[PDB]
DNA sequence: GACTTGTACTGGAACTCACGTGAACGAATGTTTTTAG
């Protein structure tokens, strides 16, 4: 499952005017560019990549008949991103002193996307587009833009300077405050949503991000991301009622996937160093053993017992795997989410396409919900997986419901610990003025905000939506040493740090609490 | 201590597992 | 190490008739999954079941 | 002052626990190529 990506962008003048105070829009959206490139380049994706600049002195594209499309070229083609493109990025890229609109580059982009898609199957084609909207620009295209985008499923997104004191990138606050926009960007805006609205109708309004949002959202791989695998299985009632049911991975830690090989430090190879292990026996001789002479064993309290792995495996627990029985409803309460086990969240819907079955688990869902229970089920990947008691749970939306499964503890691997009571102590009792410090403190510290007279909580911190940091630092380390062999690693970028850190208003109102419970709470190091 | 292990001094005796005991 | 975004809830303290403690009294640290620990899943056409 | 015996103190190593990283095998599924009917 391949993709295709034409990113267009604006180099003119007016993407190189930097606000006091503002970082130039032409740096953010090179910085977003990058990103995009590095977690594409990095994760070894198989997926096209083309740049179009608008903007330039020159003209290279392929529409350059006369004096139209003027100011546009294809840096790039669509072939697989590499170091060479991550370059032409990060230095021989500078702007231009002309200007252009963003229409004419975005019918050159799909005049790139079509001829190029020529001898390649792609299953989905994304166009992404960086401009400020401070160009004049003309609609004669606009309609027949449009029904082409439509025609060669082709999706859209795009990224502008401001969205729909200080500032910081990545900073969870206002990246361009709305005083000072330009006529013309207004009107680009209105064109970028009624374009929107007629794609993906009123679900196009949230692709319109900003560089700084951007930045720390993810979405810029959001059209292109892959689907998980399906786990199918057959829910089980009793020993004559199954329905078919498939299982996917809805959150699983994500790790690297690149791993680190040893190299001799003369000679950057693998094959001149091997790795090797020996075993030795409880003697000054240092006598060798081979690996065939080797017995599997285990400790029995100061005892070894013997135990071969040809007898561990005719002896070990055996079981019938890939099912997904449900040993029992039970009251939501009587779970609780700290007892929760296992490292995945399962995500269970019914079968590929039935109606039948569709119809079977909306039944189960709507009865658990209703009645306020979950299931407690068995659950076994296949043979080998050792079998889990789990809990499965309603999930309904209003697009789609499922049911949530995680893990269950077992007797042994509940920890029995005693704890000293604390509101019971009367040397660790709070005062009043404690009390009321703390209650400021917190009144002054919320990173949730009562909408106005709707009564819809707003997040001013959502660190769910948050990219994991080091895979950013990796990747941009890694590229700064490619490019630069000979010079230490560089400090973490600016945004990150700002995007892992809350909203200075919140800190700016918590000066004072917290200089308060500072001064109520004596806190001495021992 | 009321409900504690007596092979295991300063450990509740857990009770036995019953499993899936239908109402 | 890298760090983690993380909750902690509070937990009071509850006892049953027996007077054992079974529910220590503290905080409870969750950790909260990033963007990148998400997964997207098919999109299913929603049927619905009759009463 | 030099040796021996007995007692007390104490920091380092052994052990355990827990987590992260990397490598290998097999199960289950899906997909592609080749060959007999």
């Amino acid at each position: 499952n391949k993709a295709a990506v034409v990113l267009c962008m604006d180099v003119g003048f007016t993407m190189s005017n930097s606000i006091p105070g503002i970082e130039s829009p032409f740096e953010q959206a090179k910085k977003v560019i990058t990103m995009f490139v590095q977690r594409q380049v990095f994760a070894e994706n198989k997926d096209e990549i083309a740049l179009v600049l608008f903007g330039t002195d020159g003209t290279d594209n392929p529409l350059s008949g006369g004096d139209q499309y003027q100011n546009i070229t294809v840096h790039r083609h669509l072939m697989l991103p590499d170091f060479d493109l991550l370059e032409d990025i990060e230095s021989k890229i500078q702007p231009g002193s002309q200007q252009a609109d963003f229409l004419d580059a975005l019918i050159v982009s799909m005049d790139v996307i079509q001829h190029e898609t020529i001898g390649k199957k792609f299953e989905k084609r994304h166009i992404e587009i960086f401009t400020d909207l401070s160009s004049r620009f003309s609609k004669s295209q606009l309609d027949i833009i449009i029904h082409s985008l439509k025609k060669c499923d082709i999706s859209l997104q795009f990224f502008l300077p401001f969205s729909l004191g200080p500032f910081r990138l990545g900073g969870h606050g206002p990246s361009f405050p709305l005083k000072g926009i330009t006529e013309q960007q207004k009107e680009g805006l209105e064109i970028v949503k009624m374009v929107m609205i007629s794609l993906e109708g009123e679900d196009g309004l949230d692709e319109i991000y900003s560089f700084s949002e951007s930045l720390r959202k993810l979405c810029v791989f959001k059209k292109i991301e892959r689907h998980s695998i399906h786990w199918p299985c057959r829910l089980t009632i009793g020993s004559n009622l199954s329905i078919r049911i498939a299982a996917y991975k809805s959150i699983l830690q994500e790790r690297v996937k690149k791993t680190w090989t040893v190299v001799d430090a003369k000679t950057l190879k693998k094959e001149d160093i091997q790795k090797e292990t020996v075993y030795c026996l409880n003697d000054d001789d240092e006598t060798e053993v081979l690996k065939e002479d080797i017995i599997q064993g285990f400790r029995y309290g100061s005892d070894i017992v013997p135990f071969s792995k040809v007898d561990e495996e005719q002896m070990k627990y055996k079981s019938e795997g890939k099912c997904f029985s449900v040993l029992g409803f039970c009251k939501s309460s009587q779970v609780q989410r700290r007892f929760f086990m296992g490292n995945q969240v399962l995500k269970v819907f019914a079968a590929r396409d039935d109606e039948a079955a569709a119809v079977a688990l909306s039944s189960l869902i709507h009865a658990l919900d209703d009645l306020d229970m979950v299931a407690i089920v068995r659950y076994a990947y296949d043979k080998r997986a050792n079998p889990q008691v789990g809990v499965a749970f309603p999930h309904i939306k209003h697009n789609y419901e499922c049911l949530v499964y995680v893990q269950l503890p077992f007797m042994e691997d509940l920890r029995q610990y005693m704890f000293s009571s604390l509101k019971n102590s009367k040397k660790y009792a709070p005062t009043e003025a404690q009390l009321n410090a703390v209650d400021a403190l917190i009144d002054s510290m919320s990173l949730a905000k009562k909408d106005e007279k709707t009564d819809t909580l707003e997040d001013l911190f959502p660190t769910t939506k948050i990219p994991n940091p080091r895979f950013q630092r990796l990747f941009q380390c890694l590229l700064h040493r490619a490019l630069h062999p000979r010079e230490p690693l560089p400090p973490i970028q600016q945004h990150i740090w700002n995007m892992l850190n809350p909203p200075a208003e919140v800190t700016t109102k918590s000066q004072i609490p917290l200089s308060k419970i500072k001064t109520l709470f004596p806190l001495i190091e021992a | 201590c009321p409900g504690e292990s007596l092979i295991n001094p300063g450990f509740k005796s857990k009770k036995p597992a019953g499993g899936v005991d239908f109402d | 190490i890298p760090p983690y975004f993380v909750a902690l809830v509070p937990q009071e303290e509850e006892l049953d008739d027996q007077k054992i403690q079974v529910t220590p009294p503290g905080f409870q640290l969750v950790f909260l999954p990033f963007a990148d620990d998400k997964r997207k899943m098919p999109f299913t056409e929603k049927i619905m079941a009759t009463p």
